[PDB]
C-alpha cells in the first residue's frame, strides 16, 4: 500500500532496510527501545496497549 | 577426436591459419587420435550442405563440425538442427546464418550456436534504457519471429518495473508495407528512441520508409539488436546515421579466436569424457540405409583458459561478449559498448548524439539548467546502489567532480534529486512543457564579482 | 514451359486423381498461357534421402506450394521436417496435409509453413463448447506431452479468459512413468470431476490403468478425450461410456487432398492476378538470391477466401488452419464406437441417440460436489490466532473466561518456528 | 521475469487451502486475482511509539 | 466549460492529416461547421472511424 502511493518512497526506502518477521518481534524491539516507530493496524496495538 | 572445421569468406578468413590453429595447441593431448579438417566452399546452399555433412561424416567418422555461415540465412542453422536430429553429432554454428537467434531447439538436438538468447540481450538493451534515463520509448515489430516471447518479455519487465517506464501499446507490421495504414502506425510513434524488432530486408524497407517519412530526427534515437541490423562484412544502403546496434560480432575478438575457442572446448569436452567413459567415437556410419554418452548433459559448466563460455539450457553461452555499436557519418561500425558477466560497461560515458544525420536541426527543448545544493531546496543523494534507478518523483543530475587535486580531469558523476525546485522544475515542465538538463555547479557557490570576474 | 507441383505421395491412384485435379485446374483460366506438371516422390525410411529426393526435385522444379501426403508412415518420428525446412531457404509456405502438431503450427520454427487442418487445442475450444453444452466451471487438466501441452494449456487459458473464469487443476508430468496415480488421487480430492486429458496412446494406457486400478470410472467424472486416446491399446483400455470426437473428412485422404488442391490452385490463380511474379531460383548452383515475394505469397495466402470445397467452407485463419470445420461427438458404448453429437462452426447438436455416462444414468451428472469438507489456514495473529502446545499429547487445556465461559478451542497444525 | 505469491494467498492458490480466516489487509492487487468477503471487523492503521 | 482546441481542415481529405486531426477527439458533443457534402464526408469517415 505504501509501494503503490507516489510519494511514500522515502518511507518505503526506510522501512525496508530493517523488515521484521512477526509483530511481536516489533513488540519486543520498542519494548527495549531497538525501535522508535512501527506502522501497525490500529485495534491489534490498542490491545496490546 | 576428429572435428572437420569448414568455412565459407566471412571475414575473410583464408584456411592456412586454420592449418597453423592445430600445432602448438593441445600440447596435453590423452584423446590419441585427434586430426583437423580444414575446408571452405563457395556454396552455401543446403544441397551442398548436406553433401559435405555426408562426406565428412563417411569420412572416417569425424565428431566434430564447425561452420560459420557468410549469408542471411538463419534456417541453415536450423538445416543444421535437421543435421542435428540424424547425425546425433556435436556441431557448432559459429558466424552468420549459423549463429542468429534462432526460435527453439530440440531436446533431440545435439547443435549448439556462439552468443545468448534474445532475451539477455533485451535485458543489456534495457540496461542501456536504464543507465540513459529514456523511460520515453517505443516498440515497433513486424511479424518476424522470435516476437511472442520477446515482446512478452518487455511486458513482464516493465509490468514488474521498479523504474515507472512510459509504455504505449505495441507497434505491429502485418506483411509488406501499403503506405496507407502502416505511415498511421508510424506516425503513432511513442517519442524520444525507436526500438525495432524485425528482419534485414525488413529493416531496409522500414529504415527507406522512415527516411523518406523524415522519422529520423534528433529525439527519435534509433537502437536496434543484431537480428535487426544484420552481419558486419557488409553494411546496406539508406541507414541513418547514429543507429545503435547490439551485436556480438567483434573484429578485434575476430572470427579465428573464435573457431580457437570451440576447439578448444571440443577437445576439452573429449579430454573430460574420454578420462570417464572409454568408447567415445560413436556417430553415424553413413547416409545411406537408415548414442547415449553423448555431450549433451555433459559439457555444460566448460571453461578453457578461463574464458567465459559456460552454456545455457536452451543452446547458448551463459555470459558471451556483448558489443555495442553505432554508425557515424563515414559508414563505420565502431565499438562503444561492453557487456561484462554481471554488469554493462560504458566507455563512451558521455554519450554521443552524431549530429550529422539529417538536414535541418534545431537545438531546442533541452534547456542548461544548472543549480546549488542547499538543504530545503535542492536534495541531491546517491543512486540506488543495488538497482541504479532513481525514483521517479526524484530527478536524474550531473556533476563534474575532479578526481584529485594534482590532476585536472573529471567525471560526469550521476545523482538523484528531490526538493522543493525539483518539484518546481518538474511542474514547469508539465504546464510550459520544456524538457529539462540538470546539473550541479563546479566552480563553487552562488555568484560573486571577484574584481571583474564573476 | 510447365510449372510444377511438389508433393510427398505414395498411392498411385492418388497420383492419377491428382493429375486429375491438376487438369481441372488447367480447364479453367483459359486466359492462363502456361502449363502445369506434377512430381510426387514416395516412401522413403531414410530421412537424410528423403531431404535429398526434395532437395533434388523441388529446387529444380520451381514449384509454388508442396503438399505432404503421409499419415501412415510407420517410424514414430513423423517428421514432414526436411521439404519446409528445404523450402524456407527462399521463404516458400509449405501446405501440410498428415499431422497437427503444435510444433508444426508454431510461427517460430516454422516461418510460414501452413496446412489444412487445425491443432489439438481447438478441441479444447471445442471441450469449451462442451463447457457450453453442460454449463460447466470447475474443470481438471491432465497433459502428459510438452510440446503440445503449453500451446493446448495457453488455449484453454484464452478460454478461460474469455469468460472471466478460471481452471481448478492442470497437470504436467514426464510421459512414460506410472506412479501419477498419486496426482490423480489429488485430482479425485478435488471438487469436480471434469477430466480433459491430453496423451500419447501409451500415456492414455497408463493412465486408463491407473484409473482402473483407482476405480476413477465410476459414478460422476467426466471423461472427454482427444483422437490419439481411441487408437491401439488406449481404444481398448478406455472405460465403456467414454466421449471422444471425431474429425469429419480426417482421414477420408483422397477428398481433403482434393480439396487441397483445388485451394492451392486457386491460390495460385489468385497470386498471377498481379504483376512481379518471381519463380523459385535455381539455388542447386550457386544461388542463393532470396525469393523476395515470399511475404507478396503470404499475403495472397493468409487472406485467400474460399467458398467452394467436398469438406466445407474451407479458410485459412491467423494461423492458416481450418475454420469452422463440422466435427463428431462419439461414445463408447460397450466397446462401439456410438455417434451422439455433431458440431457446427461454433455450435453443438446433440443426436436423437442416448448420451451414456460410466457412471448411472443417461442424464448429465454434476459432478460439483458440495464441499462438505474445506481447508482453513491463517498466520499466527496475537490478538486473533493464539497458538499454544498441548500438555501431554494432543489435548488442549480448557480454561475458563472471568465469566465462567469456557474457551472454545480447535486442534489445528502448525510448525516449531522459521526455515533457519 | 514474473512474480509470484506466498504465505497464506501462496497456500490457498497452490490448492494447500480452501478460505483463509485471518486479518486479511483488503487492498486493490488481491481484489484483483481472488474475491473478498464482507468485513467483519473495521479498523485502520496507526504508529506505536515509547 | 470544456473546450477542445479548434480543428481545421483545409478541404477534402488527404487521409493522412484529417484522420490525425480526427482522432485527436475525444469529446462527447462535435460542433462541426462546413458545407452539406462535406458533412456526408466527415460523417462517413466518423462511421469509418467509429
Ligand atoms: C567474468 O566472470 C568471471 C568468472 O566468474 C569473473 O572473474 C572473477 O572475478 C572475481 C572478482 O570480481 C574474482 O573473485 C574471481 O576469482 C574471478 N574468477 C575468475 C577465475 O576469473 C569476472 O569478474 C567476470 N567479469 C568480466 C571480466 O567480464
Ligand atoms: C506409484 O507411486 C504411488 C505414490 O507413491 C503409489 O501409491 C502409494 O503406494 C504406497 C506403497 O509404496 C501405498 O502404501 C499407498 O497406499 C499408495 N497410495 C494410495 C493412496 O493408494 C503407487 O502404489 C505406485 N504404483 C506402482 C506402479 O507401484
Ligand atoms: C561465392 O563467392 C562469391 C565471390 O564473389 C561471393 O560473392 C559469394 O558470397 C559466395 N557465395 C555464393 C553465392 O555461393
Ligand atoms: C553446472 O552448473 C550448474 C549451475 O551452477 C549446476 O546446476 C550444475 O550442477 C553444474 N554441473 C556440474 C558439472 O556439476
Ligand atoms: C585519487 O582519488 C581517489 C578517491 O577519489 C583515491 O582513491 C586515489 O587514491 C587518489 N589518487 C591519487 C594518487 O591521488
Ligand atoms: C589543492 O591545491 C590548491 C593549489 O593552490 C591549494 O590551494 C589547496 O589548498 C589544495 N587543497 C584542496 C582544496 O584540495
Ligand atoms: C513432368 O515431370 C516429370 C519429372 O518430374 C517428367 O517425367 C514428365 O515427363 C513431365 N511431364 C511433362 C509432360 O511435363
Ligand atoms: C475401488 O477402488 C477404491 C480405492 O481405494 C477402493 O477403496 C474401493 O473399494 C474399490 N471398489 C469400488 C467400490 O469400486
Ligand atoms: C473417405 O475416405 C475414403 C478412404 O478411406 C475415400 O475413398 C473416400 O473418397 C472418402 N470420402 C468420403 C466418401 O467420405
Ligand atoms: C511491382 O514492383 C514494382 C517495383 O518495385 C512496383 O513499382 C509495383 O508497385 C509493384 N506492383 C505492385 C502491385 O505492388
Ligand atoms: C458444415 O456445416 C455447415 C453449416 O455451418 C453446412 O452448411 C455444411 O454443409 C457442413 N459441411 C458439409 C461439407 O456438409
Ligand atoms: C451452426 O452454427 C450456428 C451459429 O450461429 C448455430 O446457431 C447453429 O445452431 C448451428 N447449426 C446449424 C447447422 O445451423
Amino acid at each position: 500500500y505504501f509501494r503503490r502511493q507516489v510519494e511514500l518512497s522515502t518511507m518505503y526506502r526506510h522501512m525496508e532496510k530493517h523488515n521484521y518477521e512477526s509483530a511481536a518481534e516489533a513488540i519486543q524491539a520498542v519494548r527495549d527501545n531497538k525501535l522508535h516507530a512501527f506502522i501497525w493496524d490500529s485495534a491489534v496495538l490498542e490491545f496490546e496497549a | 577426436l576428429n572435428i572437420a572445421v569448414l568455412l565459407g569468406h566471412s571475414h575473410d578468413v583464408t584456411e592456412r591459419e586454420l592449418r597453423n590453429l592445430w600445432g602448438p595447441e593441445q600440447a596435453t593431448g590423452l584423446p590419441l587420435d585427434v586430426n583437423v579438417v580444414a575446408l571452405l566452399m563457395n556454396r552455401t546452399d543446403p544441397k551442398s550442405l548436406i553433401t559435405h555433412v555426408c562426406d565428412l561424416m563417411s569420412g572416417a567418422r569425424i565428431h566434430g563440425l564447425v561452420f560459420g555461415d557468410d549469408t542471411d540465412q538463419e534456417a541453415v542453422a536450423q538445416m543444421l538442427d535437421f543435421i542435428s536430429s540424424q547425425t546425433f553429432i556435436p556441431i557448432l554454428g559459429i558466424h552468420g546464418g549459423a549463429s542468429m537467434i534462432m526460435a527453439d531447439k530440440d531436446p533431440t538436438s545435439t547443435f549448439f550456436q556462439f552468443g545468448a538468447s534474445i532475451q539477455q540481450q533485451a535485458t543489456v538493451m534495457l540496461k542501456i534504457m536504464q543507465d540513459y534515463d529514456w523511460h520515453v520509448f517505443s516498440l515497433v515489430t513486424t511479424i518476424f519471429p522470435g516476437y511472442r516471447d520477446f515482446i512478452s518479455f518487455i511486458k513482464t519487465t516493465v509490468d514488474n518495473s521498479f523504474v515507472g517506464w512510459d509504455m504505449q501499446n505495441v507497434i505491429t507490421l502485418d506483411t509488406s508495407f501499403e503506405d496507407a495504414k502502416t505511415q498511421v502506425q508510424l506516425k503513432k510513434i511513442h517519442s524520444s528512441v525507436i526500438l525495432l524488432y524485425c528482419s534485414k530486408d525488413e529493416a531496409v524497407l522500414i529504415l527507406s520508409e522512415a527516411r523518406s517519412l523524415g522519422l529520423t530526427g534528433y529525439d527519435f534515437f534509433w537502437i536496434v539488436p543484431s537480428l535487426v541490423s544484420g552481419n558486419t562484412e557488409l553494411i546496406p544502403k539508406e541507414f541513418p546515421s547514429g543507429l545503435i546496434s547490439v551485436s556480438y560480432d567483434d573484429w578485434d575478438y575476430s572470427l579465428e579466436a573464435r573457431v580457437r575457442d570451440g576447439l578448444g572446448i571440443l577437445t576439452t569436452a573429449a579430454s573430460s569424457m574420454l578420462e570417464k567413459f572409454s568408447y567415445i567415437p560413436e556417430a553415424k556410419a553413413s547416409c545411406y540405409g537408415q548414442p547415449l554418452h553423448t555431450l549433451h548433459q555433459f559439457m555444460v559448466n566448460v571453461t578453457w583458459d578461463g574464458k567465459d563460455l559456460s552454456f545455457t539450457e536452451e543452446g547458448y553461452q551463459v555470459h558471451p561478449r556483448l558489443v555495442v555499436i553505432v554508425l557515424n557519418k563515414d559508414r563505420e561500425w565502431e565499438k562503444v559498448g561492453k557487456w561484462e558477466n554481471q554488469t554493462l560497461s560504458l566507455r563512451h560515458a558521455v554519450w554521443p548524439r552524431y549530429k550529422s544525420f539529417s538536414d535541418c536541426e534545431p537545438d531546442d527543448n533541452h534547456l542548461s539548467i544548472v543549480t546549488l545544493e542547499e538543504a530545503p531546496f535542492v536534495i541531491v543523494e546517491d543512486i540506488d546502489p543495488l538497482t541504479e534507478t532513481c525514483v521517479r518523483n526524484t530527478v536524474p543530475c550531473r556533476k563534474f567532480v575532479k578526481i584529485n587535486n594534482s590532476t585536472n580531469e573529471g567525471m560526469n558523476v550521476k545523482k538523484c534529486c528531490k526538493g522543493f525546485c525539483i518539484d518546481i522544475l518538474k511542474k514547469l515542465s508539465r504546464t510550459v512543457k520544456f524538457t529539462y538538463d540538470l546539473y550541479l555547479v563546479t566552480n563553487g557557490k552562488h555568484g560573486k564579482k571577484v574584481n571583474n570576474v564573476w | 514451359k510447365i510449372v510444377n507441383i511438389g508433393a510427398v505421395l505414395s498411392t498411385r491412384k492418388h497420383e492419377q486423381m491428382f493429375r486429375e485435379a491438376v487438369n481441372q485446374a488447367n480447364k479453367r483460366h483459359g486466359s492462363w498461357k502456361i502449363q502445369l506438371n506434377a512430381t510426387s516422390v514416395t516412401h522413403k525410411p531414410n530421412a537424410i534421402q528423403m531431404a535429398l529426393s526434395v532437395c533434388e526435385d523441388l529446387i529444380s522444379s520451381q514449384v509454388y506450394a508442396i503438399l505432404v501426403s503421409h499419415p501412415p508412415t510407420p517410424n514414430d518420428h513423423f517428421t514432414p521436417t526436411p521439404v519446409s525446412y528445404t523450402a524456407g531457404f527462399y521463404r516458400i509456405p509449405v501446405l501440410g496435409l498428415t499431422t497437427r502438431m503444435s510444433i508444426y503450427s508454431d510461427k517460430s520454427i516454422h516461418l510460414s509453413f501452413l496446412r489444412t487442418v487445425p491443432p489439438y487445442s481447438h478441441q479444447s475450444s471445442v471441450w469449451f463448447e462442451m463447457m457450453r453444452v453442460y454449463n460447466w466451471n470447475h474443470i481438471i487438466l491432465l497433459v502428459s506431452d510438452d510440446h503440445e501441452g503449453r500451446a493446448a494449456q495457453k488455449r484453454l487459458e484464452t478460454l478461460l479468459e474469455e469468460r472471466e473464469s478460471k481452471a481448478e487443476k492442470v497437470l504436467q508430468f514426464d510421459p512414460g512413468t506410472k506412479n501419477v496415480t498419486a496426482l490423480l488421487m489429488e485430482a479425485r480430492e478435488l471438487e469436480a470431476r471434469v477430466i480433459i486429458l491430453s496423451a500419447s496412446e501409451d500415456d492414455a494406457a497408463t493412465v486408463y490403468r491407473a484409473a482402473a486400478m483407482l476405480n476413477m470410472t465410476g459414478s460422476g467424472y467426466v471423461w472427454l478425450v482427444g483422437e490419439r486416446e481411441i487408437s491401439g491399446n488406449a481404444l481398448r483400455y478406455a472405460p465403456d461410456g467414454i466421449i471422444g470426437l471425431q474429425l469429419i473428412n480426417g482421414k477420408n485422404e483422397s477428398a481433403h487432398i482434393s480439396d487441397a488442391v483445388g485451394v492451392v490452385a486457386q491460390a495460385v490463380h489468385e497470386l498471377l492476378e498481379k504483376e512481379n511474379i518471381t519463380d523459385p531460383p535455381r539455388g542447386c548452383v550457386g544461388n542463393t538470391n532470396i525469393w523476395k515475394t515470399g511475404p507478396l505469397f503470404k499475403r495472397v495466402l493468409m487472406s485467400s477466401k474460399y467458398a467452394d470445397g467436398v469438406t466445407g467452407r474451407v479458410e485459412f485463419n491467423e494461423d492458416g488452419d481450418r475454420k469452422f470445420a463440422n466435427y463428431s461427438i462419439m461414445n463408447l458404448q460397450n466397446r462401439k464406437l456410438v455417434q451422439v453429437g455433431i458440431y457446427n462452426g461454433t455450435h453443438v447438436i446433440p443426436n436423437d441417440r442416448k448420451i451414456i455416462w460410466p457412471g448411472g444414468e443417461t442424464e448429465k451428472p454434476r459432478g460439483y460436489q458440495m464441499s462438505t469438507r474445506l481447508k482453513i489456514v491463517t498466520i499466527h495473529q496475537e490478538p486473533f490466532v493464539y497458538v499454544k502446545p498441548t500438555m501431554s499429547d494432543g489435548t488442549c487445556k480448557e480454561e475458563f473466561t472471568v465469566n465462567g465461559d469456557p474457551v472454545k478451542k480447535v486442534i489445528c497444525t502448525g510448525p516449531n518456528d522459521t526455515s533457519p | 521475469n514474473k512474480k509470484e505469491w506466498n504465505g497464506m494467498m501462496g497456500e490457498l492458490l497452490s490448492g494447500q487451502a480452501d478460505m483463509i480466516v485471518a486479518p486479511l489487509t483488503i487492498n486493490n492487487e488481491r481484489a484483483q486475482y481472488i474475491e473478498f468477503s464482507k468485513p467483519f471487523k473495521y479498523q485502520g492503521l496507526t504508529i506505536l511509539v515509547k
